[PDB]
RNA sequence: GUUUUUUCACUGACCCGGUGAGGCGGGGGGGCGAGCCGGGCUCUCGCUUCUGGCGCCAAGCGCCCGGCCGGCCGGGCGCGAC
RNA sequence: GCCCUCAGCCGAUCGAAAGGGAGUCGGGUUCAGAUCCCCGAAUCCGGAGUGGCGGAGAUGGGCGCCGCGAGGCGUCCAGUGC
C-alpha cells in the first residue's frame, strides 16, 4: 500500500543548529501607549493601599442573585419610546369620541428619597468613573435604614432603562402579585451588607506583590526552615 | 488565531469615496487656449520668407504657455493641412516663435497665399 | 496605642542601558551523577569547535469535510515551545 | 468590495549648470544661428490592447500489419537545447 520514497526529516531547534520557529510572543510585544497605560491603572490598585470606604465597590453581589434579581425588575420597567405613541394618543380617541410601579433613575433622585422615607431597597454599580460621585452614599444607606448591594455591571443596570449606563436604581414601589419576593432578597442583602456594614469599615485593600517577589521571599522563608530542621533532629 | 511578531502595526481601516451635498463651483471653468488665442500672427520677414520657398515650411508666433503638442493641431485644424515637426524658442523681447515644417504632398508658396503672408 | 529615632531590608513613584521590546519568573516531563531499602527525599544538566561548505517559507502522525464513477481530486485543526 | 495570509526598516522634503548619471556623428548653408537648419549615415528608453512576421522550445525510440525497397497504419513510453 504505502510508498518507500518518502522520507521523514525532522529538524532540531536546539540551540546554534536550525532557524528558530514562529511562535507565541504575546509577552514580549512592544504595545502602544494608550494600552501600556491601562493594563498598569490596574497594578495600582492591588500594591497600594486601597483605603477602606472605596474598598468596598470590590465587594459585589453573586451569580444566582444577580440573574434572579433582574427578573422583578423585569416586570417593573419604564416603557419603550414607542409606547408613549399609544398613550398619548389613547387620551384623544375617549376624550374626542396612580402611576404603576416603575424605577428611579440617577443619583440626584436616588440620594434624596432614601432620607426621604420612601424607598425599600437600594442599588448601586461597581465601576463608577470619577469614583468621587458614590463616595458617600453607602455610609447614608447605613444609618436610615435602606439596604444597599452592589453588581457587576454599570453598562447592564442602565441597559434595564434605556441608556448607556447609570449608577444607582432604587425601588419605592411594587405590586400586591410582588410582595413575597421583594420582602425576600431584603432579607438575603441586609445580614451581610448592613449588620456586617461594621466588619466593612476595617478592611483595608492593597499591600499585596505581584509574584515575581512572592516566590522569592517564600523561596528564602524555607531557608529558615532547612537550618531549624537539621539543626534540632 | 495567534501572536508572531514582537511590534504592534496600527491596522488597516476602511476609507468610503467623497459624494458631495453641493458642487462647489457652479459650472467648470473655461478653457481660453483655443485653437484661436494660441496661434498669433504670421510672422513675415526677409529670413521666414527664405523659410517658405525653400524648406517648404512657414513661421508663426504663439502664445508663450503654448505646448509644440498643442501647436501642432491648431496648424492642422484651421488651414487644413498636416506637419512633419514643430521647433520653438524664445525672443529677447519676450514671444514664443515655432518653425513649422510641411508634408511634401503639400505645399509651402501655394498655402502661404491663401493666409495672406507674400 | 501615639510618637522620638538608629540600622538592614523591600518596589508601586521616579532614573539609566538594551533590543525589529524573540524564549524571563513558578511548576511538570526525560537524560548524567550524589546517598538511603520497583519506592520517594536533595540536586547537577536539557543535545551546536575538528576544514575560509550548506541551513527560511514542515516531512511524519492523528481527526474530520465536499467533488467524479472500492479508486480519481481538493480544503480544515492539532505535533514541533509541555 | 470584502476576507486570508505575505512585507524589516529607519525616517517627510531639500542640497552639485566643475562629483554620480543610458543614447550623434560627418558634408553643406547665413550679414548675424547651428553636434540644434537641410542632404546623408547611425542608434538609447519607453509602448504594443488584436502582442506583425521568421526562427528557438521540437520533433524522436522501440514492436506489430502491408510494400521488391523508400514509406504507409494503428498502439505505448521519452523530449524546459546542445
Amino acid at each position: 500500500v504505502v510508498n518507500p520514497l518518502f522520507e521523514k526529516r525532522p529538524k532540531n531547534f536546539g540551540i546554534g543548529q536550525d532557524i528558530q520557529p514562529k511562535r507565541d510572543l504575546t509577552r514580549f510585544v512592544k504595545w502602544p501607549r494608550y494600552i501600556r497605560l491601562q493594563r498598569q491603572r490596574a497594578i495600582l490598585y492591588k500594591r497600594l493601599k486601597v483605603p477602606p470606604a472605596i474598598n468596598q465597590f470590590t465587594q459585589v453581589l453573586d451569580r444566582q442573585t444577580a440573574t434572579q434579581l433582574l427578573k422583578l425588575a423585569h416586570k417593573y420597567r419604564p416603557e419603550t419610546k414607542q409606547e408613549k405613541k399609544q398613550r398619548l394618543l389613547a387620551r384623544a380617541e375617549k376624550k374626542a369620541a396612580k402611576r404603576p410601579p416603575v424605577l428611579r433613575a440617577g443619583v440626584n433622585t436616588v440620594t434624596t428619597l432614601v432620607e426621604n422615607k420612601k424607598a425599600q431597597l437600594v442599588v448601586i454599580a461597581h465601576d463608577v468613573d470619577p469614583i468621587e460621585l458614590v463616595v458617600f452614599l453607602p455610609a447614608l444607606c447605613r444609618k436610615m435604614g435602606v439596604p444597599y448591594c452592589i453588581l457587576k455591571g454599570k453598562a447592564r443596570l442602565c441597559r434595564l432603562v434605556h441608556r448607556k449606563t447609570c449608577t444607582t436604581v432604587a425601588f419605592t414601589q411594587v405590586n400586591s402579585e410582588d410582595k413575597g419576593a421583594l420582602a425576600k432578597l431584603v432579607e438575603a442583602i441586609r445580614t451581610n451588607y448592613n449588620d456586617r456594614y461594621d466588619e466593612i469599615r476595617r478592611h483595608w485593600g492593597g499591600n499585596v506583590l505581584g509574584p515575581k517577589s512572592v516566590a522569592r521571599i517564600a523561596k528564602l522563608e524555607k531557608a529558615k526552615a532547612k537550618e531549624l530542621a537539621t539543626k534540632l533532629g | 488565531k495567534i501572536r508572531t511578531s514582537p511590534t504592534f502595526r496600527r491596522p488597516k481601516t476602511l476609507r468610503l469615496r467623497r459624494q458631495p451635498k453641493y458642487p462647489r463651483k457652479s459650472a467648470p471653468r473655461r478653457n481660453k487656449l483655443d485653437h484661436y488665442a494660441i496661434i498669433k500672427f504670421p510672422l513675415t520677414t526677409e529670413s521666414a520668407m527664405k523659410k517658405i520657398e525653400d524648406n517648404n515650411t512657414l513661421v508663426f508666433i504663439v502664445d508663450v504657455k503654448a505646448n509644440k503638442h498643442q501647436i501642432k493641431q491648431a496648424v492642422k485644424k484651421l488651414y487644413d493641412i498636416d506637419v512633419a515637426k514643430v521647433n520653438t524658442l524664445i525672443r529677447p523681447d519676450g514671444e514664443k516663435k515655432a518653425y513649422v515644417r510641411l508634408a511634401p504632398d503639400y505645399d509651402a508658396l501655394d498655402v502661404a497665399n491663401k493666409i495672406g503672408i507674400i
